[PDB]
């Protein structure tokens, strides 16, 4: 690995991700975008599901 | 699923069961999707 070397012989860093698509109990999660609480008013609410 | 609920409770009686009623909180539920069938409670040793 040298730094003259052209792009295709210089060194590239891979991560591979791998991940079972609902079939156990899962931990991992994507996070929530909870918007803000408004009261008094005739809304549709979702709280936790 | 694994759910555990538990509940601490300070009693003063010295062998039995105490009778009374004690509803249990939910502690924690556990992702573990595993088969269990068989269990054994782990104790502590006193050495001297
Ligand atoms: C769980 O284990 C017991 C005893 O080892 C067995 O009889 C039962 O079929 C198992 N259940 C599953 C879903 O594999």
């Amino acid at each position: 690995f040298q730094p003259t070397y052209g792009v295709g012989y210089q060194p590239y860093r891979v991560v591979v991700l791998s991940f079972e698509l609902l079939h156990a109990p899962a931990t991992v999660c994507g996070p929530k975008k909870s918007t803000n609480l408004v009261k008094n008013k005739c809304v549709n609410f979702n709280f936790n599901g | 699923y694994f759910k555990i609920y538990s509940k601490h409770t300070p009693i003063n009686l010295v062998r039995d069961l105490p009778q009374g009623f004690s509803a249990l909180e939910p502690l924690v539920d556990l992702p573990i999707g595993i088969n269990i069938t068989r269990f054994q409670t782990l104790l502590a040793l006193h050495r001297s």
